[PDB]
């Protein structure tokens, strides 16, 4: 249940000693070594041309966020707050009133994408899947204020991606 | 995979080792990426009856700690345990 | 003294005649689960969530409504009394809409946490639940029926401390429903505080609704200065802004409640 | 001996590294919180609590965000006795204000007495 | 009132301590200067260890103000060792920050502040 | 040429993780320990579960432990990888680290099919794991671990037998039995000194008492012997790894409290029950009998432990967190004195030192 | 109880009971309490002044053998007048078994450093100097080690907040890193989570 | 596509040299991929 | 069905525009404002009402374990329709 | 049979290992001679270092003895008794049978709060 390593009491015989002064003196080991470096010399290399190829994704993949909408326009987001009572980060800040008919929906959805560490709890605490971390990573900005979403933004990440997000949905929530 | 013979053979000779056994960059032996969907199955506590659960309550199961002495004959020494089992040595490869 | 003994899990406690089970268990720090049951108004038993089982007796007692007899151990942590918090929580649950996010009450919900504390995690309910119409009492007390649990504490707040007498329960059954039977408008000068009684979100705040959640909220305990009475009160806020104003108790202002110009 | 003997009066407030400001310009509230009025249970009326006085927060020109510069708007502390809260008060050089706690006084409670014959107590229905 | 010291046995001992960590302080105070570079002249240095010394003099117990030689030492192993940098030796001298308003007018112009 | 002192100077990752997990609850406070040993995230997720769980006195589905084992090793598998290339990287043996991170990123490609992240997966919670695995993941594992014992080989040959490499680690960093006991050291650390210790032998968790594996064992407390033992550990990950793919049992992945676990969406969206779970579990937490834990696994570099205090609330009253690398970092002087200064960077790579779990 | 219940080690239990009061009786003079977890912790507690011949006892026992010190830790506990509570973590090898050490101070009474029994706790109690303010006698090398070289207080204690009193940025004025009272541009906000329904009978406190 | 080439170098893309008005001959981005083509690229799914 | 301010800001859904003499539009020069064009409450306006022939309705919001948790709707006022809490789709009793 | 190495990096091998734990056993139970009877501590570390020197008397084979002795290699249980010598040695000057010092605070180790 334990072996030892490197607990080898070497040969003394004349062949034994004659191989390893061979080996120090004509480099066997270096030899063997160089033939490894040689060996992947010529291997094809696994270097994909990004931005060309990409590298291979899941659908659990989290990335970047978006409010979704049901399949009449309508926004899922009812304005529960389990999102933020769940973040880690606290970068999820809401702020909710009744809209001119009647429905219980946010005015305020910001998510500090600079506090988030996109781990997904206010996808997987949502109840109505309006929240999620969709498939996007490429959206490096150049300034610190562009990764600090307003509704609007995320809003719009929904509809930019709802394509891409209902499909991951889609091949995902048999597990969720 | 693509790799001709001739560099093929310069490759295994170098390495030692056969390498096309064992390739490093994956082909189609990997999954598809386009899964079935699954049926992900229920628990055991997913019964109709028989499934009370306070017969299957951990939480309340815990109870505070027993306090062995508080400060308000020849009986035998004592460890902790028993002393360990001495290890045995691995029949798979014990380097020996 | 007239003082009688009886026993909460073996440990004994003196208790006045009349002292309810409830009460005989709130005196050793152990509160019986409720419903219905409020200690500022009169007692109707009719939730069945505080069933507690006396030892040698082979049944669940109402603890707000049993008065202790000399003697009695009340087992509330026992075998059937869990039982019997399960089964009413089961049956609370039964017809209970799935509106807990969309519900002003989530968080700060009894049905919520006494049933995560004394009910079962799961649903053997396969069928489909009532759906009762909302009422209209008012421009401060939104209604939404379907949540309503029929504990009758607006009955008992509108007949007793109101003096109202004008929510009751018509129908019969299942379909029983707590209401005015007609256009009626709740308007009295307490009429704010069956948003506090109301264990569930059946009756929610009409100017609080959708605005704020309970957990996010600093309570900030302060004064009513609407009239001279000095009523006690939470200033609930949010992020620097005032969300609502709940009551505080004073056994000597105000009991628990506040008036609508208050609230 | 082995022991000094200090009768001095129990102060820490050159330790604790806070700033003058936040130690002779606050006042601690040492209170047991009221019980939720939206809820029946009482377990968060069992222990005494300490917070501050509320500072000023203001929005956020970016966000709207609540902005604040009060280090101490988010603590609370939790006491078993007043008395504990009050030596950590003390000790702390924390100028506090203490409200005593409000239990709630018991009720006679009777089912009987809405049903009464000659009381003003009988339920209307029930 | 019987505690365990953690150096002194009253507060002569205190005081011993106090005032040749001072002495320490004030000897090293010319060479934080020179290999910090420091922008603020020797005079000046002394003067920040005087009102450093002075901040906690109002304090009577033993066992505080042993700790505050142990803190003192502290900060002065860290400065003699080259452990802080310039701005560690430079936060005493808080130079960025804005004048703070002292009357009672001032504090209501610019804000809530007691 | 000689060290007589070393003082490392420590705190520049000091984030005050534990004081932050106060603030929060246990589901929020479970991804700051992928951020500690950020190589070994899922172990340490395991550890922290393992400590909820023995508080909560509830336990894993027997699915969801052998998750936690195969990821386990997988995650040794990872950080062995980093141990060594790193180590090797920094005594400027460079091309096995280019070499063995392409099979460090298939194995993130794993994390990342498993869970959506390929570093910090907030995968293994208390209660079981957070997701089941999705179709064709174990065939992949398989198909990883049929080829990674010849990318060992081929590290094997690149350094085991280089006279460079021997000389650079046989004589360096001697570590005696009783002073790596003394020190607090775990793992390798004692394990290259010869004792006979590692806490999946002798105080089991989830299902290490059902895998057969090897304990590698130095004999001469040096650098050279703890590398050996990293090496052969990735041996006997990829034994365990082929055991967990054979032996995993169908079923559930969480427990099946709904007090503990949130429910499945499904039955969320119909069930009441299941709606009032899911909210209070998320936005409350469950509450945690009081008491303190430590609970201590054998992490990638050893001994990780949690002392968790709970005051009976649904957050963390405490959370100590004991790392390896602290202790072995705090010895970190003992170990270099009488060499060189090069030889200091070799000791320094023999201590797997990851400062996030060292700093907090 | 079988599925989804932590299955009880009543052999351990009895085990660490056992030897819970064979080092209770061994060493009366500082054992206080002795008690032993639901799942199968033994926790000694000591008086301060016992730290260090309890745990050279522990580590030199032959019936004991903790040579391992697995942890070092405080806790602040505010509502104590002796708000710290040093614990330690011991681990025998020789038995396989683990046993927990606590013991208590407040701000101004020094512990005895235990580098004389484990060398491993000469920077575990070095970090409660930094995080929580307890001071270490007769310490090889006490000073901060986690902290930044300025820092005013010890972070870990409760009173402290979460944030701290200052931050740091870049001026260009003075062409250096200063540090600043702490503004936050959002506040953290603070939730009450807490339900008002109990839930654990089991450790129910008794009333006044 | 070309699936006798190695998981990663299966698929591509060869972006165009004008997308929403800004001349892409040599500058082209990641985010030139639209959504519906965003999983086929990266590998979430087998079908385009 | 976005408006416009004097100033010639977009107002978005919830009804937020920068007042004229507010210095904070200056964050919009040279950039902008980023609204949504899809206001919700037009969209749902756009879905009709459901004639159904039962007393009580169930919504789920469709695609099953995809939508909203499953509720259900009482018909009884014949001046109002039923609407949903969740999606805002809106019930009628047909008699 | 003179084993090669003990394993243990630091622990060398002991030539006359029954001799030294004599030497060691009989040397613990001369210091834990000079503590009272009545204490714990010397009852039980009598107790067991007795059942210890006569397993050492019972047995000529250094390794039977190892697994009787029942604590690994014959050098760490040389080792651990030289710890125990030291250990007493310590418990003479501590006089650890005492009483206890001081109580705790009523609420001392009252957890939760
Ligand atoms: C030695 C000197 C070079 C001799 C040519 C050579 O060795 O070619 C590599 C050729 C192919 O090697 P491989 O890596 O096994 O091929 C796999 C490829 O995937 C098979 O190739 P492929 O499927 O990728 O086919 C496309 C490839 C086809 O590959 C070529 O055209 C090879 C380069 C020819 C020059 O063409 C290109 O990629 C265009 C590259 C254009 C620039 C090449 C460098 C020019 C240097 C001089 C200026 O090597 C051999 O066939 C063995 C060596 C023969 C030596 C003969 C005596 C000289
Ligand atoms: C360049 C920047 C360098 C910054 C250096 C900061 C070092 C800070 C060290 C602070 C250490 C102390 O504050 S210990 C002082 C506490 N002592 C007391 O409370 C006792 C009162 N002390 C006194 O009255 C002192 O004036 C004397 C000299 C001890 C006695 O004077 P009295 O007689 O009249
Ligand atoms: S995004 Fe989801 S969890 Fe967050 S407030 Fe909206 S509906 Fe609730
Ligand atoms: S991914 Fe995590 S940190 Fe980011 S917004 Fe969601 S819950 Fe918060
Ligand atoms: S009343 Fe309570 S249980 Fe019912 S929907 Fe609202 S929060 Fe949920
Ligand atoms: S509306 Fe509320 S208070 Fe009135 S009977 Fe129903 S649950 Fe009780
Ligand atoms: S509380 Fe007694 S029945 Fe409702
Ligand atoms: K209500
Ligand atoms: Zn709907």
């Amino acid at each position: 249940t334990y072996k030892y390593v490197n607990l080898r009491e070497p040969s003394m015989d004349m062949k034994s000693v004659t191989d390893r002064a061979a080996q120090t003196l004509l480099w066997t080991e270096l030899i063997r070594g160089l033939g490894m470096t040689l060996s992947y010399l010529f291997r094809e290399p696994a270097t994909i041309n990004y931005p060309f190829e990409k590298g291979p994704l899941s659908p659990r993949f989290r990335g970047e966020h978006a409010l979704r909408r049901y399949p009449s326009g309508e926004e899922r987001c009812i304005a529960c707050k389990l999102c933020e009572a769940v973040c880690p980060a606290q970068a999820i800040t809401i702020e909710a009133e009744p809209r001119a008919d009647g429905s219980r929906r946010t005015t305020r959805y910001d998510i500090d994408m600079t506090k988030c560490i996109y781990c997904g709890f206010c996808q997987e605490a949502c109840p109505v899947d309006a929240i999620v971390e969709g498939p996007n990573f490429e959206f490096s900005t150049e300034t610190h204020e562009e990764l600090l979403y307003n509704k609007e933004k995320l809003l719009n990440n929904g509809d930019k991606w709802e394509a891409e997000i209902a499909a991951n949905i889609q091949a995902d929530y048999l597990y969720r | 995979a693509s790799a001709t013979r001739l560099i093929q053979g310069l490759r295994n000779w170098a390495s030692g080792r056969d390498l096309q056994a064992k390739l490093q960059l994956r082909y189609q032996e990997i999954s598809k990426r386009t899964q079935p969907p699954p049926k992900l199955p229920v628990g055991p506590s997913h019964r109709l009856s028989n499934n009370y659960y306070c017969a299957r309550d951990g939480r309340r199961e815990a109870m505070p700690p027993s306090i062995v002495m508080s400060s308000q004959s020849e009986k035998k020494a004592v460890s902790p345990a028993p002393p360990i089992k001495r290890w045995e040595l691995s029949q798979d490869e014990p380097y020996l | 003294s007239n003082l009688i003994e009886v026993f909460v899990d073996g440990q004994s406690v003196m208790v006045e005649p009349g002292t309810t089970v409830l009460q005989a268990c709130e005196k050793v720090g152990m509160q019986i689960p409720r419903f219905c049951y409020h200690e500022r108004l009169s007692v109707a038993g009719n939730c069945r969530m505080c069933l507690v089982e006396i030892e040698k007796a082979p049944k669940v007692v109402a603890a707000c409504a049993m008065p202790v007899m000399k003697g009695w151990n009340i087992l509330t942590n026992s075998e059937k009394t869990k039982k019997a918090r399960e089964g009413v929580m089961e049956f609370l649950l039964a017809n209970h809409p799935l509106d807990c996010p969309i519900c002003d009450q989530g968080g700060e919900c009894d049905l919520q946490d006494q049933s995560m504390m004394f009910g079962s995690d799961r649903s053997r309910f396969l069928e489909g639940k009532r759906a009762v119409e909302d009422k209209n009492i008012g421009p401060l007390v939104k209604t939404i029926m379907t949540r309503c649990i029929q504990c009758t504490r607006c009955i008992r707040f509108a007949s007793e401390i109101a003096g109202v007498d004008d929510l009751g329960t018509t129908g019969r059954g299942n379909d029983m429903q707590v209401g005015t039977y007609i256009e009626k408008m709740f308007m009295s000068e307490l009429s704010g505080n069956i948003i506090d009684i109301c264990p569930v979100g059946a009756l929610t705040s009409k100017p609080y609704a959708f605005t704020a959640r309970p957990w996010e909220t600093r309570k900030t305990e302060s004064i009513d200065v609407m009239d001279a009475v000095g009523s006690n009160i939470v200033v609930s806020t949010r992020t620097g802004e005032v969300m609502r104003i709940l009551p505080r108790m004073h056994e000597d202002i105000n009991e628990e409640w506040i008036s609508d110009k208050t609230r | 001996t082995q022991l000094i003997t200090v009768d001095e009066k129990l102060d820490i407030t050159t330790l604790t590294g806070v700033p003058e400001e936040h130690i002779k310009t606050r006042k601690a509230r040492i209170f047991v919180p009221a019980r939720n009025n939206m809820q029946s249970g009482v377990n968060n009326t069992k222990k005494w609590k300490m917070e501050f006085d509320t500072r000023e927060r203001w929005e956020n020109p970016l966000m709207g965000w609540a902005s604040t510069a009060d280090p101490l708007s988010n603590l609370v502390l939790t006491f078993s006795t007043k008395e504990d809260a009050i030596a950590f008060a003390e000790k702390n050089g924390w100028s506090y204000d203490v409200e005593e706690r409000k239990v709630p006084k018991p009720k006679s409670k009777s089912y009987g007495a809405n049903f009464s014959w000659n009381k003003r107590t009988r339920v209307s229905t029930k | 009132t019987s505690v365990k010291p953690i150096f002194s046995r009253d507060m002569n001992e205190a005081k011993r301590r106090v005032r040749e960590l001072y002495r320490a302080w004030y000897r090293e105070v010319p060479n934080t200067v020179h290999l910090f570079q420091l922008d603020i002249s020797v005079k000046q240095g002394r003067d920040k260890v005087r009102e450093m010394f002075k901040k906690n003099a109002h304090v009577t117990d033993p066992r505080v103000v042993d700790l505050l030689v142990i803190k003192g030492k502290m900060e002065l192993e860290e400065t003699i060792n080259v452990w802080k940098q310039r701005t560690h030796v430079m936060r005493f001298f808080h130079e960025t920050e804005a004048p703070r308003p002292k009357d009672f007018l001032s504090k209501f112009y610019v804000g809530h502040d007691p | 040429e000689m060290v007589r002192k070393c003082d490392p100077h420590i705190g520049l990752l000091h984030r005050g993780t534990e004081k932050l997990i106060e603030y929060k609850t246990y589901l929020q406070a479970l991804p700051y320990f992928d951020r500690l040993d950020y190589v070994s995230m899922m172990c340490n997720e395991q550890a922290y579960s393992l400590a909820v769980e023995k508080l909560l006195n509830i336990q894993p589905p027997p699915r969801a432990q052998w998750i936690r084992v195969l990821f386990g090793e997988i995650t040794r598998l990872l950080n062995h990888i980093m141990a060594v290339t790193t180590h090797a990287l920094d005594i400027g043996a460079m091309t096995p680290f280019f070499w063995m991170f392409e099979e460090r990123e298939k194995m993130f490609e794993f994390y990342e099919r498993v869970s959506g992240a390929r570093m910090h997966a907030a995968y293994v919670r208390p209660g079981g794991v957070h997701q089941d695995l999705p179709l064709g993941l174990m065939d992949d594992i398989y198909e990883f671990s049929k080829n990674f014992s010849l990318r060992i080989d081929e590290l094997e040959e690149m350094l085991t037998n280089n006279r460079i490499w021997r000389n650079r680690t046989v004589d360096i960093g001697v570590v005696t039995a009783e002073d790596a006991l003394n020190y607090g050291f775990s793992g390798v650390m004692l394990r290259g000194s010869g004792i006979q210790w590692d806490l999946r032998k002798t105080q089991p968790y989830d299902v290490y008492d059902q895998v057969e594996f090897d304990v590698p064992i130095g004999s001469r407390g040096d650098c050279y012997d703890r590398y050996l033992c990293r090496v052969e550990e990735m041996r006997q990950s990829i034994r365990i790894i082929s055991q967990c793919l054979n032996k995993m049992p169908p079923g559930e992945i969480k427990v099946d409290d709904a007090k503990v676990s949130p429910p499945k969406r499904a039955e969320m969206k119909t069930s009441m029950e299941s709606l009032i779970h899911h909210f209070k579990l998320y936005t409350e937490g469950y509450q945690v009998p009081p008491g303190a834990t430590y609970t201590a696994i054998e992490a990638p570099k050893g001994e990780f432990g949690v002392y968790l205090v709970s005051d009976g609330s649904s957050r963390p009253y405490r959370c100590k967190i004991k790392a390896p690398g602290f202790a072995h970092l705090a010895g970190l002087d003992k170990m270099s004195k009488g060499h060189m200064l090069a030889d200091v960077v070799a000791i320094i790579g023999t201590q797997d030192i990851v400062f996030g779990e060292v700093d907090r | 109880t079988r599925p989804t219940v932590r299955p009880r080690n009543d052999v351990a239990h009895k085990q660490l009971s056992a030897f819970g009061e064979y080092v209770a009786e061994i060493l009366p003079k500082y054992v206080q309490q002795v008690q032993v977890s639901c799942f199968s912790e033994l926790e000694i507690c000591i008086h301060p002044d016992g730290v260090i011949p309890v745990l050279t006892f522990l580590r030199d026992h032959s019936n004991a053998q903790f040579k391992s010190l697995a942890d070092l830790t405080a806790v602040d506990i505010p509502t104590r007048q002796n708000r710290f509570e040093i614990v330690y973590n011991l681990l025998s090898l020789r038995f396989n078994s683990r046993i927990r050490v606590k013991t208590y101070t407040d701000e101004l009474t020094p512990v005895e450093s235990s580098v004389s029994v484990y060398k491993a706790a000469n920077w575990y109690e070095r970090e409660i100097w930094d995080m929580f303010g307890v001071f270490f006698a007769n310490h090889p090398d006490l000073r901060r080690i986690l902290t930044d070289y300025g820092f005013e207080g010890h972070p870990f204690r409760k009173d402290f907040p979460l944030s701290g009193y200052v931050e740091l940025r870049y001026d260009d004025e003075v062409k250096r890193v200063v540090a600043e009272p702490v503004e936050l541009a959002q506040e953290f906000r603070k939730f009450d989570l807490n339900s008002p329904w109990e839930a654990f009978p089991a450790y129910r406190q008794p009333p006044e | 596509e070309d699936n006798k080439q190695f998981f990663g170098r299966h698929r591509w893309v060869i972006y165009t040299t004008e997308m929403n008005g800004k001349n892409t001959f040599w500058d082209v981005d990641g985010s030139m991929v639209p959504p519906e083509w965003h999983r086929w690229l990266h590998c979430m799914t087998d079908d385009p | 069905g976005v408006r416009t301010s004097p100033t010639g800001e977009k107002v978005t859904h919830t009804g937020q525009v920068y007042d004229d003499e507010d210095y904070r539009r200056v964050r919009f020069v040279g950039r902008q404002k980023e609204v949504n064009e899809n206001f919700a409450i037009d969209l749902i306006a756009e879905q009709p009402v459901s004639q159904v022939g039962s007393r009580v309705i169930s919504c789920d919001g469709g695609g099953g374990a995809l939508g909203h948790p499953r509720v259900y709707i009482n018909l009884d006022k014949e001046t109002k329709t039923g609407t949903c809490g969740y999606c805002g789709l809106q019930f009628r009793q047909q008699h | 049979l003179l084993k090669k190495t003990t394993g243990l990096v630091g622990l060398a091998v002991c030539e006359t290992p029954h001799e030294r734990l004599k030497i060691l056993y009989t040397k613990i139970l001369d210091v834990l001679g000079h503590i009272p009877k009545n204490a714990a501590y010397r009852k039980y570390t009598e107790q067991i270092t007795n059942e210890k020197l006569s397993i050492v008397k019972a047995e000529p084979d250094v390794k039977k003895l190892e697994e009787q002795l029942q604590g690994g290699q014959i050098e760490e249980v040389i080792l651990q008794a030289e710890n125990e010598l030291s250990l007493a040695r310590k418990m003479i000057q501590w006089k650890p049978w005492e009483p206890l010092v001081e109580e705790p605070p009523a609420s001392q180790w009252k957890w939760p709060i």
